[PDB]
């Protein structure tokens, strides 16, 4: 056996949810660097 | 067998993925940052454009570099034949050894042949020198790729 | 914070194999069972799918390199907005390679019995199939980076001058040549691949 | 061989399928609203042509949406690892389909909507852009319904 | 060149697209050949110039319009360049803008020390050094009133940390000294700026661009302060900048600078100034060096410095063509060569 | 008693707020480009 | 087996996400395109009542995230399954990480077209548009984790 | 089996999280918004209690933790079960990670209505509209946690 | 049911409801400091009317005090987990609560006294405002005490 | 045994070391921060000198408060000693350590805009030094807390 | 079972932590002050052996580690408890992460007093007094490990 | 037991390290002292092959790498002892992270000294002395590894 | 038991870190003066061979490195205590992490050294007197190590 805790299927649960977990932090960052041009809309 | 155990293959693709993906990375990077300072000089003088392209032409070989190792590598992957721990592990250092000295080669050779096309606009004598640099900075490949042989004929 | 987390991460890995290794027990670390048991089908299903993520993701991280800047580029040379659009085109391509691969690797997922599962073939091919989807994914990815880095060029220039954008193609079909090799290189590594059986 | 923790792989994934092409229709309705709002201040009659990038990426999401609601009717208790890892990169192959497409049609779409406003014979351009910005979603909306056919057999 | 054109990738393919624009020295020397401001307005006309003195029609048109009407379309230029702007690229061009609030500022509170007429001191303002608390600069004459009631909401706040007030209100003799020491801090501030923010491509070609700025203006300061000055050096020392090529061991030497050899034997250790104070019009080699650093800042593609690099071009052009229709109009034409052309 | 655009009044009521310290009762009222009226 | 004790914890962690992430989601989306509200609003305060519509958009993500907490919420137990727990974590990340999305747009597209809408109000009905486009986003999340959880709990043993 | 030894950490820690992260985010609120009151009534002091209901529906985000914070810790118990420890985690964090949000879109919402509101008279009720529409996040948050915590010990064996 | 590691978890919430509550005092305390310091050079006569931030960040830490105090005098080594887990749930409540009261103290704080220096109005603005600001961390203070009162009520 | 393991004395060794050693970076911090404002606003007005040095006194007092609880922890090790003992002798470190920290930046944010400010008004250092009692009132609750953990150290162990 | 196979290793990393820290302190401490020194006095070269005092400062907390890293490595044994492991991980540590931050305070102080001191003649006595308040630091973390190391071997088994 | 199956893990991870670490530190060293010599010899042409002694001598790093990695590949055995496979180990990083440190010395040198050189002609000596001594770094590594390297299978066994 | 077989990596990792670490302050140390060399004597070109001795100072730590890594190197053995690949480990780290320090040091001290020492030639002897604290850095690690390396194989057994 691979082990008792961290056994075949957690262990590889927590590859999936971390592959996945990596696209959505990156993606978060991506859509978190998003501004808007001020400039455009205001005026002066 | 004990030496060649079933997850022994997975050092083996790994080495052929570490030395296609992380030579391309270096043949792009060297192509990529080179074209921006061949590209950069298109107004200025554009005459001078079609004899720079060499940082470009030495850094597409640093692709095949990782080619010649990746077939190399696949080549000795099949699923009947028995395959040792120690061929995987040799495969995954084999190509560890080119992808890492085929990017440096290339960071090198982008950083490199685009300052210097970049400067060669002012200054026609700059380019025995700029390819005096590049063949010195594409050599860096050619050592990765000399282990990267010997290593897999070793541990075959 | 993440420089926090990446060193905790360290120390914690450093810790617990220290700790492993010290009590006569670092064997239990044992990264060959988990290859060994972990089910081929992650490993294959896996590198197909992260082969047409990657390519996608930088076949569209060209595009919009090599389409911002030939928009902005055809403001006042609006002539380049059809010729130069090969430049998409180029780093289009790396799409349809990871395409075409992960199409010939799901043919290669079938449906193995259980008694001859963790078998040598099975193994192999999952192996194979994972590393051969992340050296194409991997491979589209740059290529369709360093495609739309020298098209956003490419674009600028030849809206300097007409003649400068067949100098400048030249520097696309050498950086187009990347995600042709992956294409290459990813079909040799899973050609002697076989099916789950 | 139908293990307990099996449906994990394919209910992550009818997750991930619309969550990370949802993230991608999001930059890009954003990004490219962003730049029609900009623009049309100046130059209001273009507000119903300078629409296609947030229609674009209103398709990217509906290709997502496609591939959870396919996802979601293969679910069971009892199924295999071949079936939730299958159902798994199914999700993953849209998802990071999706998400590049609608990074691309949000980058695409703002520069290009502004262009138009400037030069008239960009609106063409920015459209010809973006249709090979949107297939790219179809690209890995094809892997996941192949990856679909093959779930229960 | 991977993360640049997700903001900036319009931006940059409009003001390249604005380089080409740029005139060469054959459309320079299609202009040296005109006869009449009508004749060269004709031959802008074919330039991406086009039709930008439409309204004027031959009588009105003197060589102060022309520099007029070609500045404004640099400035609505610009201003159609920093509205597409956003994020870390906004604050850099409002960055840009600072150093000609400055100059405003400058020349808005000498206008009241004269007691010129408002209206008519700030027709001669820079339109791109608007901030909407410009014309009150014309309620207080001494410094303390002036920052504490106008200039604490500007951006120009954090510049006045060295400016000692000693309750004399303001000659003209102060008002130098007040913007040189806000152009001074300005420097300081857009150098770390453009050395924390900006990324790497356009970090060390506007490192020079920026330097080069604070190095003519240091000599500049250590220049001018001969003939119309009488300060001691531990005061000069506060007006000189520090971020340049020139500073550690040089600006020393020029705020110790008594004499013009003390200016010259500072300026020769250093070794891209030299032989600048030795021979020829010493601003117009600040400008053709300004010109030399542009012209190679436009050959590293995927950097913000381009803005940068274009408007200080265009500014010039702007220059030069403003010369050459003063040497068509006034019928001197011993020096209509004088043009800087590196593009 | 004056007029005044609407964009400049609180800029007008925080120069007066700081020439004057304190020592003043500003109030507006919009006139109905935009405008606005001050005490 | 099939029924283990750590599984309500997914289902748990299930009806959490799903409004925890759309309040996050309907927060950025009221806080973005509120601060524009109350920035263009000291000009012209007569299109104060017709600006409030991202927030309105915004706070609709919100309430799908309520319904789905509590259609997870009562379907948890102590002897559920494996299966209902992996559902129910699916169904709320597909609204949660979904509405989050949804809210990004619709506080972005909210603070770019109430600033230019005071300038131009032909503006008004693209931003509306958008605002669809965005708003659906977040109902396409809400069909997903709908259609999981009416198969939370249909054969499970 | 069913009810651990290790039960009760989820409980303890979400009463924990259902008042550290709704006062957090209710920290946001009031400092935020603080900072508006404390630079617009200095031009007009006149409105310092008209000014102060951002602060006010800040802390009513942290009253809804509180309330919650006071439940979860009477249900509960050594020996009590897993099941009900899940649910408590799960009903600390659907306050707390939610009142957190609700914070953050009333602190930065509530800054910006004070800033305008000593300029123009009529955005008052447009920022009590939208500051409303960002504290009924932390109500929702609120709604599924009372809703969550009912079925904890609901029969639980 | 009564382990040896039981102990862990009540040093730690023993010493997390000091700890935490010490550095949102300390960052109160810094920023009412900063701005008292540079408020009151120029009026020295409202400096003791603006210690009012300062002492309402030394009431948070008085707050964490009080809880570490009663949870120190709970423990032992023959404790349950059930004890040593509500006890580390009573210092993280107290701790992490009073870290944002200290927060928002020393935000507004350092906002009130340097602007209420210039209008004497905002005197009690601010004191209203560090009221709400100071009862974030009397309600970390609450459940603290209602969890430390059931640490040992049915403990076997 | 069980009670009293092996590895029990590492939880001690660490509450002795940070205890010392996160109030030696807090009241380096202290020292570091408000004597840069000590030697700027000195070279104008040298005469007060000897009294700009309290916020590094109330700094050094810190450093006293760690050293005072790592020798009462080290003076409690043992090799056969509780576990109990090592964990709530951790605690008593941490006490100290991470609020004496705390008590140090707070010493030299507010010593350092104090002494920096005080040269101009001399009304303000009978406030700074007021607001340094509270500043370093933080650090004297953590070793309130540390002293009443480690008068429970080895009190009922067995 | 006292004495364990890996118990040398805690004691080895203390010998080595006890003058690595230190020599990183005393390396800053010495760095700042230096160029400090050598921006002061090329006007006024006068003031350089005066000057000199924060450099000496800083070099003795690094033989305060000397003497701690000696004595820790007098006392490491093939078959030593692990007791004694722990005591010296800990006596390096106290020296060690002690003489860092020590180093850090001689370090800022050293040039803020020698940049202002050719200025004010009498600034010098003030940084020597700061600075003996930020080497007793230093003095502390050697006093403690001087106490730890004098029990590492008391009355182990 | 002693030569396990595992064991040229680490051997194989020295052979690439020395030659991963070894072409970083080189082409660092040949890039940043590239952009010197191009940016110099603009108006400096005859200097032009005075200046390449940066990038031979960071090219000679990457021999030293490259003569190490073939003389480790060369003892890389299938039953191998697992203190082959550390010693191995620590001769590749040994050559490969000294040869980066000597590569990021020789190209922060080289390029200070290819632009001052080009304005005083008598800094070359200087520029070459310090090059010498920042080759030397690397030098060590590989003396290093190959007195590390002749001690892999000596006294090994089973 | 008491000479493991994973014994020999960690005296590994100690000879190989005792010239890694040591190598890549000496690098600092070498690039950071030197640079500071090259842009002073472009004007003072006769001060050439007396400030290029930051840049010996710097190279006399990486000799300190290389005693210590052979003299580690030449105590491996396949069978050897797990005591002495401690001291091995700790040697090497004392070394490397040390004349890291004092790399460091020396790299900050002598351009600033060097820069003002052609301003005023009466600062050299301050510079060599900084200096020389700055290098006795690694001279007390290379003293550590050396007291370890003596304890390394005294009275080991099995």
């Amino acid at each position: 056996i691979l082990s008792s805790i961290w056994t075949e299927g957690l262990l590889m649960c927590l590859i999936v949810s971390a592959l996945l977990l990596f696209i959505l932090i990156v993606a978060l960052s991506w859509i978190s660097n998003l501004d808007i041009t001020y400039g455009a809309l205001e005026k002066s | 067998n004990i030496y060649a155990p079933l997850y022994a293959p997975f050092f083996g693709f790994a080495g052929c993925a570490a030395a296609m993906v992380l030579s391309c990375l270096g043949a792009a990077i060297g192509t990529a940052k080179s074209g921006i300072g061949i590209a950069g000089i298109g107004t200025f003088k554009p005459e001078l454009i079609m004899k720079s392209l060499i940082p470009v032409v030495m850094s597409g070989i640093l692709a095949i570099y990782g080619l010649v190792v990746a077939v190399l590598i696949a080549g000795n992957l099949s699923p009947t034949e028995d395959y040792t721990l120690f061929n995987g592990f040799m495969h995954l250092s084999c190509g560890l050894c080119v992808g890492f000295a085929c990017l440096s080669s290339g960071y090198a050779i982008g950083m490199v042949g685009d300052v210097g096309v970049r400067k060669y606009m002012h200054q026609p004598r700059l380019f025995v020198g700029i390819v005096l640099i590049l063949i010195f900075s594409e050599v860096l490949g050619l050592y990765g790729m000399i282990v990267a042989l010997i290593l897999n004929t070793r541990g075959s | 914070f993440s420089h926090f987390l990446y060193y905790l991460v360290l120390i914690v890995v450093i810790v617990y194999g220290l700790y492993k290794l010290f009590t006569g027990h670092g064997s239990d670390i044992n990264f060959g069972k988990f290859l060994l048991r972990t089910s081929p089908y992650m490993w294959a299903n896996l590198g197909i799918a992260l082969c047409v993520g990657l390519s996608v993701v930088g076949a569209a991280w060209g595009i919009f390199i090599t389409g911002s800047s030939m928009i902005g580029a055809g403001v006042r040379a609006p002539r380049i907005t059809t010729k130069n659009l090969i430049s998409i085109i180029f780093c289009e391509v790396v799409a349809i390679y990871g395409l075409i691969i992960a199409i010939v690797f799901s043919s290669k997922l079938t449906v193995a019995t259980a008694e001859n599962m963790y078998s040598k073939s099975n193994l192999y091919t999952g192996y194979s199939l994972f590393w051969a989807g992340i050296t194409v994914g991997a491979s589209n990815l740059i290529c369709g980076i360093a495609v739309g880095i020298t098209g956003a060029t490419a674009a600028i220039s030849d809206a300097a001058d007409s003649a400068l954008f067949v100098k400048i193609l030249v520097i696309e079909i050498f950086g187009s040549i990347l995600g042709l090799l992956g294409l290459i290189v990813g079909l040799l590594m899973a050609g002697k691949a076989s099916e789950f059986q | 061989l139908c293990p307990v923790y099996a449906p994990f792989f394919g209910a992550i994934g009818c997750a991930s399928a619309i969550i990370f092409t949802s993230l991608g229709a999001a930059y890009g309705t954003a990004k490219s609203g962003v730049g029609i709002c900009a623009t049309c201040v100046l130059r209001p009659d273009l507000l119903f042509k300078n629409i296609v990038p947030v229609i674009m990426a209103g398709i990217i999401a509906i290709y997502g949406l496609v591939v959870s609601v396919l996802v979601c009717y293969s679910l069971g208790q009892k199924q295999a690892l071949y079936t939730g890892f299958i159902q798994l990169g199914a999700g993953l192959s849209v998802g990071l389909s999706g998400l590049a497409a609608g990074f691309a049609i949000g980058i695409v779409g703002d520069a290009g909507v502004r262009g138009s406003s400037q030069q008239p014979r960009l609106f063409v351009g920015m459209i010809l852009i973006l249709i090979f910005a949107e297939v790219l979603g179809l690209y890995g909306l094809i892997v996941a319904l192949l990856l679909n056919s093959r779930a229960t057999q | 060149g991977v993360y640049f054109n997700i903001d900036n990738g319009f931006i940059e393919g409009v003001v390249r697209g604005y380089r080409n624009g740029l005139l060469s020295n054959n459309q320079y020397i299609n202009l040296t050949q005109c006869d009449t401001l009508e004749d060269l307005k004709l031959q802008l006309s074919s330039t991406d110039y086009g039709n930008f003195l439409s309204s004027v029609s031959s009588e009105s048109l003197t060589t102060s319009l022309i520099q007029e009407y070609a500045s404004s379309k640099l400035y609505h230029e610009f201003n159609y360049i920093r509205d597409q702007s956003s994020g870390s690229t906004r604050k850099f061009m409002d960055y840009i803008t600072y150093g000609y609030m400055i100059d405003n500022v400058a020349l808005m509170i000498t206008g009241t020390i004269h007691d010129r007429d408002k209206g008519e001191i700030l027709q001669r303002c820079h339109p791109l050094g608007w901030f909407d608390t410009l014309p009150t600069l014309s309620v207080a004459t001494d410094l303390e009133s002036l920052y504490e009631t106008v200039l604490v909401d500007t951006p120009l706040a954090p510049y006045f940390k060295n400016c000692f007030d000693t309750a004399e209100e303001l000659d003209d003799m102060n008002i130098e000294i007040i913007r040189n020491k806000l152009y001074k801090a300005y420097l300081e501030d857009f150098y770390n700026f453009v050395t924390e923010e900006i990324p790497e491509p356009a970090k060390e070609c506007m490192q020079t661009l920026l330097g080069f700025e604070a190095d003519r203006r240091s000599i500049n300061i250590a220049l001018n302060s001969l003939q119309s000055s009488d300060i001691d050096p531990d005061l000069k020392s506060d007006l000189l900048p520090n971020i340049g090529k020139l500073y550690p061991l040089a600006t020393f030497h020029l705020a110790q600078a008594q004499d013009f050899e003390g200016v010259r034997a500072a300026l020769a250790n250093v070794y891209e100034y030299r032989g600048f104070l030795e021979t020829g019009n010493l601003e117009d080699h600040f400008y053709q060096l300004e010109m030399e650093l542009c012209r190679d800042a436009f050959t590293q593609q995927f950097a913000i410095s381009t803005v940068w690099a274009w408007m200080k071009s265009k500014e010039q052009e702007v220059r030069n063509i403003t010369w050459i229709a003063e040497c068509i109009a006034q019928n001197q034409r011993e020096r209509i060569n004088n043009y800087i052309s590196v593009y | 008693t004056g007029s005044i655009r609407r964009t400049k009044v609180d800029i007008l009521n925080r120069i007066l707020w700081r020439l004057l310290r304190g020592n003043l009762i500003f109030q507006n009222f919009p006139i109905e480009v935009e405008k606005d009226c001050f005490i």
